[PDB]
Protein backbone atom coordinates (compact mmCIF):
# COMPACT_ATOMS: atom_id res chain seq x y z
CA UNK A 1 0.00 0.00 0.00
CA UNK A 2 1.31 3.53 -0.28
CA UNK A 3 1.72 4.88 3.24
CA UNK A 4 2.58 8.12 4.06
CA UNK A 5 4.69 8.97 6.79
CA UNK A 6 3.24 12.65 8.81
CA UNK A 7 5.49 14.22 10.66
CA UNK A 8 5.58 15.45 13.25
CA UNK A 9 2.63 13.97 15.92
CA UNK A 10 2.26 17.48 17.38
CA UNK A 11 3.28 21.04 17.68
CA UNK A 12 2.76 24.06 19.62
CA UNK A 13 3.08 27.66 17.93
CA UNK A 14 2.48 31.25 19.11
CA UNK A 15 0.18 33.16 16.45
CA UNK A 16 2.31 34.42 13.61
CA UNK A 17 4.95 31.87 13.34
CA UNK A 18 5.51 29.81 10.07
CA UNK A 19 4.35 26.38 10.34
CA UNK A 20 5.48 23.31 8.38
CA UNK A 21 4.25 19.92 8.63
CA UNK A 22 5.44 16.75 6.15
CA UNK A 23 4.32 13.73 4.90
CA UNK A 24 6.96 11.44 3.71
CA UNK A 25 6.80 7.99 1.17
CA UNK A 26 9.89 5.93 0.49
CA UNK A 27 12.05 5.65 -2.48
CA UNK A 28 10.50 2.37 -3.09
CA UNK A 29 6.43 4.08 -2.70
CA UNK A 30 7.10 6.72 -5.45
CA UNK A 31 8.95 3.68 -7.86
CA UNK A 32 5.62 1.88 -7.74
CA UNK A 33 2.96 4.38 -8.17
CA UNK A 34 4.88 7.91 -8.87
CA UNK A 35 4.86 10.77 -7.16
CA UNK A 36 1.28 11.21 -6.01
CA UNK A 37 -1.46 13.78 -5.63
CA UNK A 38 -1.85 14.28 -2.17
CA UNK A 39 -4.29 16.57 -0.59
CA UNK A 40 -4.25 18.32 2.63
CA UNK A 41 -7.03 18.74 5.38
CA UNK A 42 -7.48 19.78 9.02
CA UNK A 43 -9.98 18.63 11.77
CA UNK A 44 -11.67 20.90 14.85
CA UNK A 45 -12.91 18.53 17.26
CA UNK A 46 -16.22 17.06 16.87
CA UNK A 47 -16.34 18.40 12.81
CA UNK A 48 -15.77 16.73 9.66
CA UNK A 49 -12.82 17.15 8.06
CA UNK A 50 -12.15 20.13 5.87
CA UNK A 51 -10.11 20.43 2.60
CA UNK A 52 -6.94 22.72 2.20
CA UNK A 53 -5.05 21.52 -0.33
CA UNK A 54 -5.72 19.24 -2.66
CA UNK A 55 -3.24 18.23 -5.85
CA UNK A 56 -0.44 18.81 -3.95
CA UNK A 57 -0.61 22.53 -4.01
CA UNK A 58 -4.22 23.95 -5.45
CA UNK A 59 -5.39 26.06 -1.97
CA UNK A 60 -8.83 24.74 -1.98
CA UNK A 61 -11.69 26.98 -3.16
CA UNK A 62 -12.46 29.48 0.45
CA UNK A 63 -9.22 28.59 1.98
CA UNK A 64 -7.27 31.54 3.38
CA UNK A 65 -4.52 32.47 1.73
CA UNK A 66 -1.67 31.90 4.56
CA UNK A 67 -2.04 28.16 3.68
CA UNK A 68 0.19 26.10 1.10
CA UNK A 69 0.87 23.06 -0.09
CA UNK A 70 3.84 21.71 -2.56
CA UNK A 71 6.59 19.09 -2.37
CA UNK A 72 8.31 16.61 -5.01
CA UNK A 73 8.67 12.82 -5.41
CA UNK A 74 8.36 11.12 -1.50
CA UNK A 75 8.33 14.67 0.54
CA UNK A 76 5.60 16.85 0.61
CA UNK A 77 4.69 19.68 3.33
CA UNK A 78 1.67 21.68 4.13
CA UNK A 79 3.00 25.15 5.23
CA UNK A 80 1.01 27.61 7.21
CA UNK A 81 3.10 31.04 6.92
CA UNK A 82 1.67 32.85 9.55
CA UNK A 83 -0.53 30.79 11.96
CA UNK A 84 -3.65 32.26 13.84
CA UNK A 85 -5.57 31.44 16.90
CA UNK A 86 -8.40 29.29 14.56
CA UNK A 87 -5.77 27.34 13.40
CA UNK A 88 -5.49 24.88 16.30
CA UNK A 89 -6.94 21.36 15.51
CA UNK A 90 -5.53 18.16 13.68
CA UNK A 91 -3.98 18.43 10.05
CA UNK A 92 -3.54 15.35 8.16
CA UNK A 93 -2.63 14.16 4.36
CA UNK A 94 -4.63 11.86 2.71
CA UNK A 95 -3.66 9.56 -0.27
CA UNK A 96 -6.72 9.41 -2.06
CA UNK A 97 -5.40 8.08 -5.91
CA UNK A 98 -3.91 5.15 -5.83
CA UNK A 99 -5.69 2.36 -3.96
CA UNK A 100 -5.85 0.98 -1.08
CA UNK A 101 -6.56 4.91 0.35
CA UNK A 102 -4.35 6.12 3.51
CA UNK A 103 -4.31 9.02 5.84
CA UNK A 104 -1.45 9.77 7.04
CA UNK A 105 -1.22 10.08 11.18
CA UNK A 106 -1.91 13.22 11.54
CA UNK A 107 -0.15 16.18 13.12
CA UNK A 108 -1.94 18.01 16.24
CA UNK A 109 -1.22 21.83 16.24
CA UNK A 110 -1.48 23.37 19.67
CA UNK A 111 -1.79 27.47 20.04
CA UNK A 112 1.07 28.65 22.23
CA UNK A 113 0.05 31.84 24.71
CA UNK A 114 1.47 33.25 27.33
CA UNK A 115 0.85 31.35 30.79
CA UNK A 116 -1.54 31.98 32.39
CA UNK A 117 -2.86 30.14 36.25
CA UNK A 118 -5.71 28.25 36.97
CA UNK A 119 -8.42 29.26 38.66
CA UNK A 120 -10.27 26.64 41.14
CA UNK A 121 -13.16 25.33 42.47
CA UNK A 122 -14.43 22.30 44.90
CA UNK A 123 -17.76 20.78 45.03
CA UNK A 124 -18.70 18.15 47.37
CA UNK A 125 -21.14 15.38 46.72
CA UNK A 126 -24.70 15.98 46.44
CA UNK A 127 -27.42 14.72 48.76
CA UNK A 128 -28.63 12.64 45.25
CA UNK A 129 -25.65 10.84 45.15
CA UNK A 130 -25.27 9.54 48.19
CA UNK A 131 -28.76 8.32 48.56
CA UNK A 132 -27.06 5.79 45.80
CA UNK A 133 -24.25 5.17 47.55
CA UNK A 134 -21.45 6.62 45.82
CA UNK A 135 -19.17 10.06 46.77
CA UNK A 136 -18.32 11.72 43.62
CA UNK A 137 -15.52 14.69 44.67
CA UNK A 138 -14.95 17.38 41.92
CA UNK A 139 -11.88 19.76 41.59
CA UNK A 140 -11.91 22.56 38.74
CA UNK A 141 -9.15 24.18 36.84
CA UNK A 142 -10.85 27.07 34.84
CA UNK A 143 -8.82 28.82 32.05
CA UNK A 144 -5.32 27.97 32.15
CA UNK A 145 -2.14 28.09 30.01
CA UNK A 146 -0.39 25.05 29.46
CA UNK A 147 -1.69 22.05 29.22
CA UNK A 148 0.41 20.72 31.91
CA UNK A 149 -0.58 20.66 35.95
CA UNK A 150 -0.82 18.87 38.56
CA UNK A 151 -3.87 17.93 40.97
CA UNK A 152 -3.52 16.11 44.19
CA UNK A 153 -6.38 14.67 46.09
CA UNK A 154 -5.82 14.95 49.91
CA UNK A 155 -8.48 13.61 52.42
CA UNK A 156 -7.50 14.30 56.24
CA UNK A 157 -4.27 15.59 54.59
CA UNK A 158 -3.78 11.72 52.90
CA UNK A 159 -2.53 12.04 49.66
CA UNK A 160 -5.23 9.38 47.31
CA UNK A 161 -2.93 7.29 44.70
CA UNK A 162 -5.47 5.67 42.53
CA UNK A 163 -8.49 6.86 42.63
CA UNK A 164 -8.86 10.02 40.69
CA UNK A 165 -9.45 10.66 36.95
CA UNK A 166 -9.34 13.80 35.19
CA UNK A 167 -11.01 15.17 31.87
CA UNK A 168 -9.55 18.42 30.22
CA UNK A 169 -11.10 20.34 27.34
CA UNK A 170 -9.86 21.28 24.06
CA UNK A 171 -7.91 24.50 23.43
CA UNK A 172 -10.43 27.02 23.90
CA UNK A 173 -11.41 28.75 20.56
CA UNK A 174 -11.53 32.07 22.72
CA UNK A 175 -8.43 32.78 24.71
CA UNK A 176 -6.64 29.65 24.03
CA UNK A 177 -6.66 28.51 27.59
CA UNK A 178 -7.42 24.93 28.86
CA UNK A 179 -10.23 23.53 31.62
CA UNK A 180 -9.74 20.60 33.43
CA UNK A 181 -11.63 18.20 35.74
CA UNK A 182 -10.40 16.03 38.22
CA UNK A 183 -13.42 13.89 39.57
CA UNK A 184 -12.68 11.82 42.95
CA UNK A 185 -14.81 8.84 43.22
CA UNK A 186 -15.40 6.99 46.87
CA UNK A 187 -18.20 4.62 48.41
CA UNK A 188 -20.82 6.73 50.73
CA UNK A 189 -19.14 4.98 53.48
CA UNK A 190 -14.87 6.00 52.85
CA UNK A 191 -16.78 9.76 52.47
CA UNK A 192 -18.85 9.54 55.34
CA UNK A 193 -15.42 8.51 57.40
CA UNK A 194 -13.27 11.08 56.48
CA UNK A 195 -13.97 15.01 57.08
CA UNK A 196 -11.21 16.98 55.25
CA UNK A 197 -11.46 16.78 51.30
CA UNK A 198 -9.11 18.84 49.86
CA UNK A 199 -7.46 18.77 45.82
CA UNK A 200 -4.24 20.79 45.81
CA UNK A 201 -3.08 22.26 42.14
CA UNK A 202 0.15 22.60 40.75
CA UNK A 203 0.67 24.83 37.88
CA UNK A 204 3.86 27.11 36.03
CA UNK A 205 1.24 30.04 37.00
CA UNK A 206 1.47 29.90 40.57
CA UNK A 207 4.06 30.93 42.18
CA UNK A 208 3.01 28.15 45.41
CA UNK A 209 0.56 25.49 45.25
CA UNK A 210 -3.13 26.63 45.46
CA UNK A 211 -5.50 24.28 47.59
CA UNK A 212 -9.07 24.13 47.80
CA UNK A 213 -11.13 22.29 50.49
CA UNK A 214 -14.01 21.60 52.05
CA UNK A 215 -15.25 19.39 55.36
CA UNK A 216 -17.96 17.64 55.21
CA UNK A 217 -21.50 18.94 56.43
CA UNK A 218 -21.09 22.15 55.59
CA UNK B 1 -25.65 23.48 -1.08
CA UNK B 2 -23.84 20.23 -0.88
CA UNK B 3 -25.11 17.76 2.33
CA UNK B 4 -24.43 14.10 3.35
CA UNK B 5 -26.62 13.07 6.13
CA UNK B 6 -25.48 9.73 7.44
CA UNK B 7 -27.52 7.54 9.40
CA UNK B 8 -28.37 3.75 10.64
CA UNK B 9 -25.47 3.72 13.55
CA UNK B 10 -25.65 3.37 16.86
CA UNK B 11 -25.10 0.26 19.38
CA UNK B 12 -24.47 -3.22 17.92
CA UNK B 13 -23.40 -6.25 19.47
CA UNK B 14 -20.55 -7.95 18.43
CA UNK B 15 -20.89 -10.30 15.72
CA UNK B 16 -24.24 -8.55 14.31
CA UNK B 17 -24.89 -6.36 12.18
CA UNK B 18 -25.94 -2.76 10.73
CA UNK B 19 -26.61 -1.10 7.64
CA UNK B 20 -25.69 2.82 7.23
CA UNK B 21 -27.45 5.07 4.71
CA UNK B 22 -26.53 8.42 3.38
CA UNK B 23 -28.79 10.40 1.64
CA UNK B 24 -27.17 12.88 -0.81
CA UNK B 25 -28.73 16.10 -1.67
CA UNK B 26 -27.65 19.04 -4.02
CA UNK B 27 -25.93 17.66 -6.35
CA UNK B 28 -26.35 15.11 -9.31
CA UNK B 29 -25.41 12.40 -7.29
CA UNK B 30 -25.00 9.43 -10.24
CA UNK B 31 -21.98 11.39 -12.05
CA UNK B 32 -19.75 10.88 -8.95
CA UNK B 33 -17.95 7.97 -7.05
CA UNK B 34 -18.82 7.83 -3.37
CA UNK B 35 -16.70 6.13 -0.57
CA UNK B 36 -16.94 5.52 3.07
CA UNK B 37 -14.26 6.63 5.50
CA UNK B 38 -14.16 5.86 9.27
CA UNK B 39 -12.59 7.11 12.04
CA UNK B 40 -11.37 6.07 16.22
CA UNK B 41 -9.02 7.92 18.46
CA UNK B 42 -7.07 4.38 18.09
CA UNK B 43 -6.53 3.94 14.27
CA UNK B 44 -6.75 7.28 12.87
CA UNK B 45 -8.63 7.82 10.11
CA UNK B 46 -9.17 4.37 7.72
CA UNK B 47 -10.73 3.98 4.33
CA UNK B 48 -13.51 2.22 4.25
CA UNK B 49 -14.88 1.55 0.62
CA UNK B 50 -15.86 3.10 -2.55
CA UNK B 51 -18.40 2.08 -5.69
CA UNK B 52 -18.12 4.05 -8.56
CA UNK B 53 -20.91 5.21 -11.48
CA UNK B 54 -22.87 2.75 -13.21
CA UNK B 55 -20.71 2.73 -16.62
CA UNK B 56 -17.96 1.12 -14.75
CA UNK B 57 -20.30 -1.42 -13.49
CA UNK B 58 -20.80 0.08 -10.04
CA UNK B 59 -16.94 -1.30 -9.56
CA UNK B 60 -16.54 -1.35 -5.67
CA UNK B 61 -13.53 -1.56 -3.84
CA UNK B 62 -12.76 -2.38 0.13
CA UNK B 63 -9.86 -1.97 2.83
CA UNK B 64 -8.79 -5.27 3.18
CA UNK B 65 -9.66 -4.83 6.90
CA UNK B 66 -13.47 -5.46 6.05
CA UNK B 67 -13.18 -7.68 2.72
CA UNK B 68 -15.91 -10.04 2.81
CA UNK B 69 -18.12 -8.35 5.79
CA UNK B 70 -18.99 -5.03 4.06
CA UNK B 71 -20.65 -4.16 1.28
CA UNK B 72 -21.14 -0.76 -0.42
CA UNK B 73 -23.82 0.03 -2.46
CA UNK B 74 -25.51 3.11 -4.29
CA UNK B 75 -29.44 3.47 -5.12
CA UNK B 76 -28.98 6.56 -7.85
CA UNK B 77 -32.72 7.15 -8.04
CA UNK B 78 -33.30 8.12 -4.15
CA UNK B 79 -29.57 9.38 -4.18
CA UNK B 80 -28.52 7.59 -1.45
CA UNK B 81 -25.42 5.26 -0.55
CA UNK B 82 -25.13 2.22 1.73
CA UNK B 83 -23.03 0.52 3.73
CA UNK B 84 -23.71 -2.91 5.13
CA UNK B 85 -21.99 -4.51 7.55
CA UNK B 86 -22.08 -8.15 8.66
CA UNK B 87 -20.01 -10.11 11.20
CA UNK B 88 -19.08 -6.84 13.20
CA UNK B 89 -15.75 -6.44 15.24
CA UNK B 90 -15.27 -4.30 18.69
CA UNK B 91 -12.28 -3.16 16.28
CA UNK B 92 -15.09 -1.78 13.91
CA UNK B 93 -16.45 0.73 16.42
CA UNK B 94 -16.00 4.44 15.38
CA UNK B 95 -17.60 7.15 13.58
CA UNK B 96 -18.39 6.66 9.55
CA UNK B 97 -18.13 9.32 7.06
CA UNK B 98 -20.30 9.03 4.20
CA UNK B 99 -18.16 10.57 1.48
CA UNK B 100 -18.70 12.03 -2.70
CA UNK B 101 -15.49 12.68 -5.15
CA UNK B 102 -15.35 15.90 -6.88
CA UNK B 103 -13.15 14.73 -9.59
CA UNK B 104 -10.00 15.60 -7.49
CA UNK B 105 -11.50 15.29 -3.70
CA UNK B 106 -14.06 14.31 -1.46
CA UNK B 107 -16.37 16.19 0.64
CA UNK B 108 -17.59 14.82 3.93
CA UNK B 109 -20.69 14.51 5.92
CA UNK B 110 -20.58 15.02 9.63
CA UNK B 111 -20.07 11.19 9.97
CA UNK B 112 -22.43 8.89 12.80
CA UNK B 113 -21.05 6.54 15.39
CA UNK B 114 -21.16 3.15 15.09
CA UNK B 115 -20.61 1.26 18.75
CA UNK B 116 -19.59 -2.51 18.80
CA UNK B 117 -19.56 -3.38 22.30
CA UNK B 118 -21.71 -6.06 24.37
CA UNK B 119 -23.20 -3.60 26.78
CA UNK B 120 -26.65 -2.61 26.71
CA UNK B 121 -27.33 1.26 26.55
CA UNK B 122 -27.80 2.66 30.17
CA UNK B 123 -29.30 6.23 30.59
CA UNK B 124 -27.51 8.44 33.20
CA UNK B 125 -28.61 10.03 36.59
CA UNK B 126 -27.60 13.98 36.54
CA UNK B 127 -26.70 15.83 40.17
CA UNK B 128 -25.48 19.13 41.14
CA UNK B 129 -22.32 20.94 41.45
CA UNK B 130 -23.58 23.30 44.05
CA UNK B 131 -21.72 26.53 43.72
CA UNK B 132 -20.62 27.71 47.80
CA UNK B 133 -19.02 30.24 49.64
CA UNK B 134 -14.91 29.77 48.82
CA UNK B 135 -15.43 27.77 46.06
CA UNK B 136 -15.96 30.98 44.36
CA UNK B 137 -12.78 33.21 43.44
CA UNK B 138 -13.41 37.02 43.29
CA UNK B 139 -17.34 37.48 42.37
CA UNK B 140 -17.22 34.64 39.96
CA UNK B 141 -18.92 31.75 40.98
CA UNK B 142 -18.73 28.11 39.30
CA UNK B 143 -21.52 25.67 39.13
CA UNK B 144 -22.30 22.66 37.47
CA UNK B 145 -23.92 19.40 36.23
CA UNK B 146 -22.22 15.99 36.84
CA UNK B 147 -23.63 13.36 34.61
CA UNK B 148 -22.48 10.04 35.93
CA UNK B 149 -22.62 5.96 34.30
CA UNK B 150 -23.68 6.42 30.59
CA UNK B 151 -23.59 4.10 27.73
CA UNK B 152 -22.70 4.74 25.14
CA UNK B 153 -21.48 8.27 23.82
CA UNK B 154 -22.93 10.90 23.12
CA UNK B 155 -24.97 12.86 25.76
CA UNK B 156 -25.52 16.87 25.05
CA UNK B 157 -25.76 19.85 27.69
CA UNK B 158 -27.08 23.27 26.89
CA UNK B 159 -27.68 25.65 29.95
CA UNK B 160 -31.00 27.23 30.68
CA UNK B 161 -32.18 25.67 27.53
CA UNK B 162 -29.11 27.38 25.22
CA UNK B 163 -29.69 30.97 26.60
CA UNK B 164 -26.69 30.60 29.09
CA UNK B 165 -23.70 29.62 26.47
CA UNK B 166 -21.25 32.08 27.82
CA UNK B 167 -18.65 30.87 30.34
CA UNK B 168 -19.74 27.21 29.92
CA UNK B 169 -17.27 24.46 29.49
CA UNK B 170 -18.73 20.91 29.34
CA UNK B 171 -15.59 18.06 29.31
CA UNK B 172 -15.30 14.92 27.36
CA UNK B 173 -16.39 11.91 28.83
CA UNK B 174 -14.56 9.70 30.68
CA UNK B 175 -14.78 6.54 30.34
CA UNK B 176 -14.68 4.60 34.30
CA UNK B 177 -13.33 1.85 35.72
CA UNK B 178 -16.59 0.11 35.34
CA UNK B 179 -17.20 0.13 31.46
CA UNK B 180 -19.23 3.19 31.70
CA UNK B 181 -18.99 7.11 30.73
CA UNK B 182 -18.81 9.49 33.15
CA UNK B 183 -18.86 13.69 31.82
CA UNK B 184 -19.17 17.03 34.12
CA UNK B 185 -20.45 20.55 32.36
CA UNK B 186 -19.90 23.48 34.72
CA UNK B 187 -20.50 27.36 34.25
CA UNK B 188 -18.87 30.41 35.64
CA UNK B 189 -21.43 33.38 36.92
CA UNK B 190 -21.38 36.35 38.68
CA UNK B 191 -21.77 35.82 42.38
CA UNK B 192 -24.25 38.33 43.08
CA UNK B 193 -26.75 36.32 40.50
CA UNK B 194 -26.68 33.34 42.51
CA UNK B 195 -30.07 34.36 44.58
CA UNK B 196 -31.89 36.11 41.71
CA UNK B 197 -31.05 33.81 38.85
CA UNK B 198 -32.14 30.47 38.80
CA UNK B 199 -29.33 27.86 36.57
CA UNK B 200 -30.52 24.90 35.05
CA UNK B 201 -28.53 22.23 33.23
CA UNK B 202 -30.65 20.39 30.58
CA UNK B 203 -28.97 16.74 29.78
CA UNK B 204 -30.46 14.73 26.45
CA UNK B 205 -28.50 10.95 26.45
CA UNK B 206 -30.58 10.47 22.94
CA UNK B 207 -29.32 6.52 22.83
CA UNK B 208 -31.50 6.09 25.59
CA UNK B 209 -33.97 9.04 24.73
CA UNK B 210 -33.17 10.09 28.48
CA UNK B 211 -33.89 14.09 28.53
CA UNK B 212 -33.37 15.76 31.97
CA UNK B 213 -33.15 18.80 33.20
CA UNK B 214 -31.56 19.46 36.44
CA UNK B 215 -32.21 23.25 38.68
CA UNK B 216 -28.57 23.91 40.52
CA UNK B 217 -29.28 25.51 43.40
CA UNK B 218 -26.37 26.96 46.30
CA UNK B 219 -25.76 24.87 48.94
CA UNK B 220 -28.67 25.62 52.30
Amino acid sequence: ELQMTQSPSSLSASVGDRVTITCRSSQSLLHTYGSPYLNWYLQKPGQSPKLLIYKVSNRFSGVPSRFSGSGSGTDFTLTISSLQPEDFAVYFCSQGTHLPYTFGGGTKVEIKRTVAAPSVFIFPPSDEQLKSGTASVVCLLNNFYPREAKVQWKVDNALQSGNSQESVTEQDSKDSTYSLSSTLTLSKADYEKHKVYACEVTHQGLSSPVTKSFNRGE
Amino acid sequence: EVQLVESGGGLVQPGGSLRLSCAASGFTFSNYWMSWVRQSPEKGLEWVSEIRLRSDNYATHYAESVKGRFTISRDNSKNTLYLQMNSLRAEDTGIYYCRTYFYSFSYWGQGTLVTVSSASTKGPSVFPLAPSSKATSGGTAALGCLVKDYFPEPVTVSWNSGALTSGVHTFPAVLQSSGLYSLSSVVTVPSSSLGTQTYICNVNHKPSNTKVDKRVEPKS
